């Protein structure tokens, strides 16, 4: 039956479905409504999502992630070469096309970036199928608004390889605005700002809406700013503490630093609705248990510059859109990092107490809107 | 407006009758459109024929291809009426 919406995200992917009058964002078999965009290869299995992310410390070189950054690109792309340094997995050159070289079942193996993203997509497809009790084929898949034709065609190609029929490739901040039904309003054109802070990337887009038609007036942000960085500011806080307490540097240790990163991501989330969180690692380094605390105030302090700095791309987007801030009619909160209470405050203050569209889990909003659009592109939504 | 009146008159007269809508869609298409040959009733007798032509109609007017285009709003209108026409045809 139904077509689904899939947010194919740099760090997380999320699938939703329009069905029986509502959009459902669908939990995976571990209970999670977003799913890491991770693929891991061991001696015995190809791991996708959580099981892949959860083992990255024991198997760093074969746990692929960040394929969205390689998709639609030449190997000789400045961006590919820059980013490669940051990855623990190997990226090789197959005639001017990036591949990722890994060890899978004893053999060396390489995959194109659309093939990796196809694995994530397959995973998402099964998540929807497990929920719906039938096979899924038709999907709308989303991409960043700044994606070019080559990146958009590679994302569609990823769907095909996942056994999916891609009804449309649509823009992420447009989806989020569809989630809010921002197009279903009578009257003069509307300026909408999408503030989107995910796990690896920060996107501000301004959009006009009149007669249900969308145009992107401007975009800004930082392809290397998101929740991962706030995690890092936390890791080093604790590397330092650990050192003072135990006279050991866990900084040489890649498994130790990776294990603390998870601890850290987990506490940061707790900090979005509680004012302190507990860190609890058994045998973090050479047999030493690491138990400790952090407050929200402290978390915010360690990130105060990166939080506040998300207002520059906003200003920049407005001046490219040739708009003053008061000419924005709707502001939309997207990406899981927009859950951080301090981010909420700084954006609202910037807009002089104007109210923010956030009633929809920000890390789910893109998949939501894609689901709405997938129903429409089928005929599962009339009148 | 003149382009939208066209389509709304078209829908009204043809009564969600898929064959009638297909065999006259060429009268409401945007000037510029070349991918559509007018189709007579001769080519819309059997449900195979309706199906085959319908799946050709929706491609032309698909809201995804029409995204950004000056005719976007009309592609949408025709799409939606055809989808409804076809589902009425499926239920028959
Ligand atoms: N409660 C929370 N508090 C703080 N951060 C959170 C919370 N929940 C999720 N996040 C962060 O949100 C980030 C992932 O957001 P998400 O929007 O799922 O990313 P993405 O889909 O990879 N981006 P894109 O599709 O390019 O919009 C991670 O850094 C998470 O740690």
């Amino acid at each position: 039956g139904p077509a689904v919406g899939i947010d194919l995200g740099t760090t997380y992917s999320c699938v939703g479905v329009f069905q029986h009058g509502k959009v459902e964002i669908i939990a995976n078999d571990q209970g999670n409504r977003t799913t890491p965009s991770y693929v891991a290869f061991t001696d015995t299995e190809r791991l996708i999502g959580d099981a892949a992310k959860n083992q990255v410390a024991m198997n760093p070189t074969n746990t692929v992630f960040d394929a969205k950054r390689l998709i639609g690109r030449r190997f000789d792309d400045a961006v590919v070469q820059s980013d490669m340094k940051h990855w623990p997995f190997m990226v090789v050159n197959d005639a001017g096309r990036p591949k990722v070289q890994v060890e899978y079942k004893g053999e060396t193996k390489s995959f194109y970036p659309e093939e990796v993203s196809s694995m994530v997509l397959t995973k998402m497809k099964e998540i929807a199928e497990a929920y719906l009790g039938k096979t899924v084929t038709n999907a709308v898949v989303t991409v960043p608004a700044y994606f070019n034709d080559s990146q958009r065609q590679a994302t569609k190609d990823a769907g095909t390889i996942a056994g999916l029929n891609v009804l449309c490739i649509i823009n992420e901040p447009t989806a989020a605005a569809i989630a809010y039904g921002l197009d279903k309003k009578v009257g003069a054109e509307r300026n909408v700002l999408i503030f989107d802070l995910g796990g690896g990337t920060f996107d501000v887009s301004i959009l006009t809406i009149e007669d249900g038609i969308f145009e992107v007036k401007s975009t800004a942000g930082d392809t290397h700013l998101g929740g991962e960085d706030f995690d890092n500011r936390m890791v080093n806080h604790f590397i330092a503490e650990f050192k003072r307490k135990h006279k050991k540097d866990i900084s040489e240790n890649k498994r130790a630093v990776r294990r603390l990163r998870t601890a850290c991501e987990r506490a940061k989330r707790t900090l979005s609705s509680s004012t302190q969180a507990s860190i609890e690692i058994d045998s973090l380094y050479e047999g030493i248990d690491f138990y400790t605390s952090i407050t929200r105030a402290r978390f915010e302090e360690l990130n105060a510059d990166l939080f506040r700095g998300t207002l520059d791309p906003v200003e920049k987007a407005l001046r490219d859109a040739k708009l003053d801030k008061s000419q924005i009619h709707d502001i939309v909160l997207v990406g899981g990092s927009t859950r951080i209470p301090k981010i909420q405050k700084l954006l609202q203050d910037f807009f002089n107490g104007k109210e923010l569209n956030k009633s929809i889990n920000p890390d789910e909003a893109v998949a939501y809107g894609a689901a709405v659009q997938a129903a429409i592109l089928s005929g599962d939504k009339s009148e | 407006d003149p382009e939208k009146l066209k389509i709304l008159e078209w829908i009204e007269g043809k009564e969600r009758n898929i064959r009638a809508l297909l065999s006259t869609m060429h009268t409401v298409l945007w000037a510029g459109e070349t991918k559509w040959k007018p189709v007579g009733m001769a080519d819309l007798v059997t449900p195979e024929q309706v199906k085959k032509v319908y799946r050709k109609a929706v491609l032309v007017v698909h809201p995804c291809k029409a995204t950004g285009q000056p005719y976007e709003q009309y592609a949408k209108m025709i799409f939606m009426e055809l989808n409804d026409a076809w589902s009425e045809f499926e239920n028959q």
